[PDB]
């Protein structure tokens, strides 16, 4: 436990990286999160929307 | 039945063959079709319901008798069985940056 | 069996290949009702009368 | 073949604790040395479970303790069994049990298993039944009074007939089988693991991950079932078919599973090793 910054640094990107892609299995309001399947199953508005 | 009579007056083994949708799932269903197995190519994949684009690599992942899909660290598919074969493939994108 | 005693064949739990049905030459009639014969290969149902 | 079966007392039942027991698989993905949160129904760790007593010893003055009474099903059972004579022979899952509703029987008799869909009239007092000879020694099982009168059925499973010990074995348990009842979305799906045991007593500490076996779709709203044991009718109890019965000596867990929250730990090949929960302790936590 000598060098803490040096790790502490890449600790705080790694979970910056894993935040930002988790953040792509979120609804945000929407019905679901998988693109392909709102614009197959629903109408092009609510789709679009 | 005396075999003497018309055309109108010979048995007519009937079907009645229905069809019905009660509550429980469904389990008798159609045939599916296959296609050729076409790996190390940027293609688009379906095996039984998910997608995705990607190179099949044959890995030496091995996986559970009972487990059929295969994830990381970060919650994605990384490495698909395939349905017919036991053969562990490996889902990778292809190649992509700037110029 | 007989016209008063129809026996049914309730089956489930397989895969039904109806492409063997009307691609006969064997039968009289084939006058589905509203079910599209060749259609079947992509409807799943839950029990099949006989 | 109904009958409502005499000398038995009354006792309250004991309540072992559970060590760490009651983890399966969520799914069938597979994660390599990763540390994966899932919210699913499980079971409580350090928490007590009903202790069903099924013996018949010298010292009993004609107790007969022969325990099966009809416990409700509100979202899962860790049915676990440590037997040395296969006593625990099948399950008779259901809804009613009136001859109005369907009900899931799952019984693995002499044969084979026959998972069994239709709407069936069980009596008050359902086992199966197993003579002891003295002229060839050979158990045989005989009486199948489990239900009396069947109905329109719906879909059944079979299987590969096969042959059990069936004998009396004595000294203490040697077998443990842990299971996992669940039915949500029309789905009964179970899960199995079989695991020796070198114990007399209480279920024991450890850890083990079951697996899953079926996921018959049966779609039914079971929601309080029953236990089927077995007696070991013999030429030492002399009587009629009410009085003179055996009971061996076995002894089955029921657990009760609740939503919560818990952390798995995968291995470098995809078998859980260790879990922990979430609300033990603030350690935990
Ligand atoms: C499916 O059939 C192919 C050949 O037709 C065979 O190689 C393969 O093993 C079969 N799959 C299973 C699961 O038996
Ligand atoms: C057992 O007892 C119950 C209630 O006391 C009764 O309804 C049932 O008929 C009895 N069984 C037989 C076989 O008489
Ligand atoms: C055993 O469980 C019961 C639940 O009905 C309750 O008395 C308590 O949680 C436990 N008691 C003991 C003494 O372990
Ligand atoms: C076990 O069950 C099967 C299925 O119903 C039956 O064919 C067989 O006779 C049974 N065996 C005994 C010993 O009752
Ligand atoms: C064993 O003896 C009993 C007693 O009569 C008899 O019913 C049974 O058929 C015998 N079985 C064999 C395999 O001899
Ligand atoms: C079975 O019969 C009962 C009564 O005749 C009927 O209500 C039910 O719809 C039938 N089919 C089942 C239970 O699948
Ligand atoms: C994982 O699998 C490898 C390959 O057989 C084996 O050598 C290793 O012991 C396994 N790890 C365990 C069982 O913890």
């Amino acid at each position: 436990s000598a060098l803490g910054k040096l790790q502490d640094v890449v600790n705080q990107n790694a979970q910056a990286l894993n935040t930002l892609v988790k953040q792509l299995s979120s609804n945000f309001g929407a019905i679901s999160s998988v693109l392909n399947d709102i614009l197959s199953r629903l109408d092009p508005p609510e789709a679009e929307v | 039945f005396q075999p003497t009579n018309g055309v109108g007056y010979q048995p007519y083994r009937v079907v009645v063959l229905s069809f019905e949708l009660l509550h429980a799932p469904a389990t008798v269903c159609g045939p599916k079709k296959s296609t050729n197995l076409v790996k190390n190519k940027c293609v688009n994949f379906n095996f039984n319901g998910l997608t995705g684009t990607g190179v099949l690599t044959e890995s030496n992942k091995k996986f559970l008798p009972f487990q059929q899909f295969g994830r990381d660290i970060a919650d994605t598919t990384d490495a698909v069985r395939d349905p017919q074969t036991l053969e562990i493939l490996d889902i990778t994108p292809c190649s992509f940056g700037g110029v | 069996a007989s016209v008063y005693a129809w026996n049914r064949k309730r089956i489930s739990n397989c895969v039904a290949d109806y492409s063997v049905l009307y691609n006969s030459a064997s039968f009289s009639t084939f006058k589905c009702y509203g079910v599209s014969p060749t259609k079947l290969n992509d409807l799943c149902f839950t029990n099949v009368y006989a | 073949q109904c009958v409502n079966l005499t000398t038995r007392t009354q006792l309250p039942p004991a309540y072992t604790n559970s060590f760490t027991r009651g983890v399966y698989y969520p799914d069938k993905v597979f994660r390599s040395s990763v540390l994966h949160s899932t919210q699913d129904l499980f079971l409580p760790f350090f928490s007590n479970v009903t202790w069903f007593h099924a013996i018949h010893v010298s010292g009993t003055n004609g107790t007969k303790r022969f325990d099966n009474p009809v416990l409700p099903f509100n979202d899962g059972v860790y049915f676990a069994s440590t037997e040395k004579s296969n006593i625990i022979r099948g399950w008779i899952f259901g809804t009613t049990l009136d001859s109005k509703t369907q009900s899931l029987l799952i019984v693995n008799n002499a044969t084979n298993v026959v998972i069994k869909v239709c709407e069936f009239q069980f009596c008050n007092d359902p086992f199966l039944g197993v003579y002891y000879h003295k002229n060839n020694k050979s158990w045989m099982e005989s009486e199948f009074r489990v239900y009396s009168s069947a109905n329109n059925c719906t879909f059944e499973y079979v299987s590969q007939p096969f042959l059990m010990d069936l004998e009396g074995k004595q000294g203490n348990f040697k077998n443990l089988r842990e299971f996992v009842f669940k039915n949500i979305d029309g789905y009964f799906k179970i899960y199995s693991k079989h695991t020796p045991i070198n114990l007399v007593r209480d279920l024991p500490q450890g850890f083990s991950a079951l697996e899953p076996l079926v996921d018959l779709p049966i779609g039914i709203n079971i929601t309080r079932f029953q236990t089927l044991l077995a007696l070991h009718r013999s030429y030492l109890t002399p009587g009629d078919s009410s009085s003179g019965w055996t009971a061996g000596a076995a002894a089955y867990y029921v657990g009760y599973l609740q939503p919560r929250t818990f952390l798995l730990k995968y291995n470098e090949n995809g078998t859980i090793t260790d879990a922990v929960d979430c609300a033990l302790d603030p350690l935990s936590e």
